[PDB]
RNA sequence: AGGCGGCCCCCUGGACGAAGACUGACGCUCAGGUGCGAAAGCGUGGGGAGCAAACAGGAUUAGAUACCCUGGUAGUCCACGCCGUAAACGAUGUCGACUUGGAGGUUGUGCCCUUGAGGCGUGGCUUCCGGAGCUAACGCGUUAAGUCGACCGCCUGGGGAGUACGGCCGCAAGGUUAAAACUCAAAUGAAUUGACGGGGGCCCGCACAAGCGGUGGAGCAUGUGGUUUAAUUCGAUGCAAC
RNA sequence: UUGAGCCUUGAUGUGUAGGAUAGGUGGGAGGCUUUGAAGUGUGGACGCCAGUCUGCAUGGAGCCGACCUUGAAAUACCACC
RNA sequence: CGCGGGGUGGAGCAGCCUGGUAGCUCGUCUGGCUCAUAACCAGAAGAUCGUCGGUUCAAAUCCGGCCCCCGCAACCA
RNA sequence: CUCCU
């Protein structure tokens, strides 16, 4: 529980799912909420709502760390990545900076050839 | 991208430079290598460039409006 | 799926309808759910045809065959229904 | 019988906003009349954002 | 329709209290064209509400219908292969009236004896959040909000009012 | 020509232009021949992240040895040999001359007020639009499919067939050269008017959505098919007969 | 670092009823306190979110038991656990 | 042949982490959705907690006896 | 999504 001041909170912005895993400065996790665990199941992943309820019930349950402020790291070019940081603004913290972490190789492996 | 600012920040500076250079890289590369269709969809797209401007240009003379 | 045979100037005999019949069942298998089947069959003189109205949950669709003994028309009918069959089926399905 | 639904002025929205939404990157399938082309483009441009906040 | 706006007509108003939202409401239950004997039905049902309830009549009869009227309502929608539901929020003209529906066809079920007595009581349990039109709210409002994360594109309720 | 994209070094080919000097027709094309030749593949030895034929499984479907998903071996990579084909395409052999224009790109260079990203010319390579002319039309149009000249390759109805047999090459796969019997009166190119599309745009319809009441269950009436009968008169049969 | 066992201690034990986060059994109107009182500068635990423990006061000399509700009366006090 | 553990919806099991009221997926039943089946979603019943006893106010929970399992053994007449 | 003459 540990008694953190600040945190980095990381959101994994997947097409399917997002992911928020707010961690510390260090960068060892202290709690993380799921599109997915949040009741919404499938398709209903795929939605900005799904990242919300996800920030929501992530923003608390790290309440016992006690964060006054987060940084916000966002990988992912998914349908939330904004609505999950608008409920990181309502959610009581006061954001230091955003920033954007998404893997753009500089062309290296070959990616899948998947449509059709 | 980055984004640290004073008291009115936080959202629209972000979600423009973040939007463009982002959504543009990562839509092209999640999948199909091509190989050979840059090449078709680059002269298919300046084909197209050419083909909007010659004809805006030519384009300009009267509507009957 | 039930089937009506009804001949005009078409005498149909026991045998026409066994095997009629016998091609609808297998087609009605094969393609679609389907819940009624009307046959006309046709003679004008030179032109054996036959008509079929398929009523299915989707709708009506309906097709027509000349031959030259009344069989091969028949098999026409069904060939061309089976196809339009194709069509309206995974014209509904278009995920 | 009677008459037209919102005289082409936020139909012309509406059709801007669809077909704005269903790709077409032309922004050259508008009206030619200034009121209703300025919100088929209107209609465009808003559904840009609403292309980028989904799939 | 794709065209028309219609020019719409009003409706006269009730004759015994001064309510045009009762008139529809004898409208509604006045099946097969007749409507002297369901406003029979109507004035017989709110005098039981009066003495099953102590209070006025009008007053009555609109707490009793606040409680069965929605607030959001689904869409059904289909996307590819999907064909999900999705919540709009009603419109306040197109709300009392979707109260009144569902207090008149589950005054036709629970079977007592006579349809003042039946349509009594279900107002009665209408102002109790007991009976079935409030099952019937409350299966919207679940799964209104249990599909609530769909708020898109331009086919529902454009910007405001 | 195939093709060649981080950055640096070493070795090396070609093109271009300015000003001169030099040789003096030393030139063009080229059957045979020789060389180079994407990808796949084959042989030997390494290497193997990601992807990914084959293969497995899950779906989808009437079926689904497929598209979709989860995995996944050859191969993709390197070194050395082979293969020698591609929608190897500009579907346009090479070289040379001549014949109205415009807008650009890129790369040199000359003069003048570089006095200001300035103005006027000059070469090369290249992109588009169009002139006459040409073409069956589409279109090509000084980089011609215009007017000509030199040399070479190739074509002679469609299918059989770039297949068989034989030769040559190859480790193989196969490549090249290349028929005939038979059979048909067509095959084809471009353009036109319709029709059609699970192409697009726009508008509309009880087309959908929002509702009310039905049909399909029942009895009966009436009509039709069938069956029957001596006859069950004849016709009407998708919508548009019942 | 870390189990496990053993002592010495110290906290914890809101069903219902309700003045109340009363564990059982038995004894049981005596200790608390000016060894500088209720409130809180204070700081936590527990937290079945309502009440109990202790750290330091600037205050300073105060509190319950039997007598109200319970299968139950009070960590009022003590013993065995 | 004596030790342990289990008996709770149709089934798999939580509860018995502290004696105070029976809980979750499927199967089974509606309803919405779908062209219908499906998938999704929202509700509902589904048990006298294996049977007799008793231990206190009150027992699925604590303790006896029986039955049924599953293991460990004892298994050298 | 908004960088032209």
């Amino acid at each position: 529980r540990k008694q953190v001041s600040d945190g980095v909170a990381h959101i994994h912005a997947s097409f399917n799912n997002t992911i928020v895993t707010i961690t510390d400065r260090q960068g060892n996790a202290l709690g993380w909420a799921t599109a997915g665990g949040s009741g919404f199941r499938g398709s209903r992943k795929s939605t900005p709502f799904a990242a919300q309820v996800a920030a929501e019930r992530c923003a608390d349950a790290v309440k016992e760390y006690g964060i006054k402020n987060l940084e916000v790291m966002v990988k992912g070019p998914g349908p939330g990545r904004e609505s999950t940081i608008r409920a990181l603004n309502a959610a009581g913290f006061r954001i230091t900076n955003i920033t954007d972490v998404t893997p753009i190789p500089h062309n290296g492996c070959r990616p899948p050839k998947k449509r059709r | 991208i980055k984004v640290r600012e004073n008291e009115p920040f936080d959202v629209a500076l972000r979600r423009f430079k973040r939007s463009c250079e982002k959504a543009g890289v990562l839509a092209e590369v999640r999948r199909r290598e091509f190989y050979e269709k840059p090449t078709t969809e680059r002269k298919r797209a300046k084909a197209s460039a050419v083909k909007r401007h010659a004809k805006k240009l030519a384009r300009e003379n009267a509507r009957r409006t | 799926m039930q089937l009506n045979i009804t001949g005009n100037n078409v005498e149909i005999t026991e045998a026409l309808r066994e095997f009629v019949t016998a091609k609808f069942a297998k087609l009605e298998q094969y393609f679609d759910r389907i819940n009624q089947v009307y046959v006309v069959l046709k003679v004008e003189k030179v032109t054996h045809t036959s008509d079929a109205t398929l009523h299915v949950d989707g709708g009506e669709l309906h097709a027509s065959a000349e031959g030259q003994d009344m069989y091969a028309a028949i098999d026409g009918l069904i060939d061309k229904l089976a196809r339009q069959l194709t069509k309206h089926k995974d014209k509904l399905k278009q995920h | 019988m009677k008459r037209q639904k919102r005289d082409r002025l936020e139909r012309a929205h509406q059709r801007g906003y669809q077909a704005g939404i269903a790709g077409r990157s032309k922004e050259m399938c508008p009206y030619q009349t200034l009121n209703q082309r300025s919100q088929w483009l209107g209609g465009w441009r808003e559904a840009m954002a609403d292309r980028v906040v989904m799939a | 329709p794709r065209r028309r706006v219609i020019g719409q007509r009003k409706i006269l108003p009730d004759p015994k209290f001064g309510s045009e939202l009762l008139a529809k409401f004898v409208n509604i239950l006045m099946v097969d064209g007749k409507k002297s004997t369901a406003e029979s039905i109507v004035y017989s049902a709110l005098e039981t509400l009066a003495q099953r309830s102590g209070k006025s009549e009008l007053e009555a009869f609109e707490v009793a219908l606040e409680n069965v009227r929605p607030t959001v309502e689904v869409k059904s929608r289909r996307v590819g292969g999907s064909t999900y539901q999705v919540p709009v929020e009603v419109r306040p003209v197109r709300r009392n009236a979707l109260a009144m529906r569902w207090i008149v066809e589950a005054a036709r079920k629970r079977g007592d004896k006579s349809m003042a007595l039946r349509l009594a009581n279900e107002l009665s349990d209408a102002a109790e959040n007991k009976g079935t039109a409030v099952k019937k709210r409350e299966d919207v409002h679940r799964m209104a909000e249990a599909n609530k994360a769909f708020a898109h594109y331009a086919w529902l309720s454009l910007r405001s009012a």
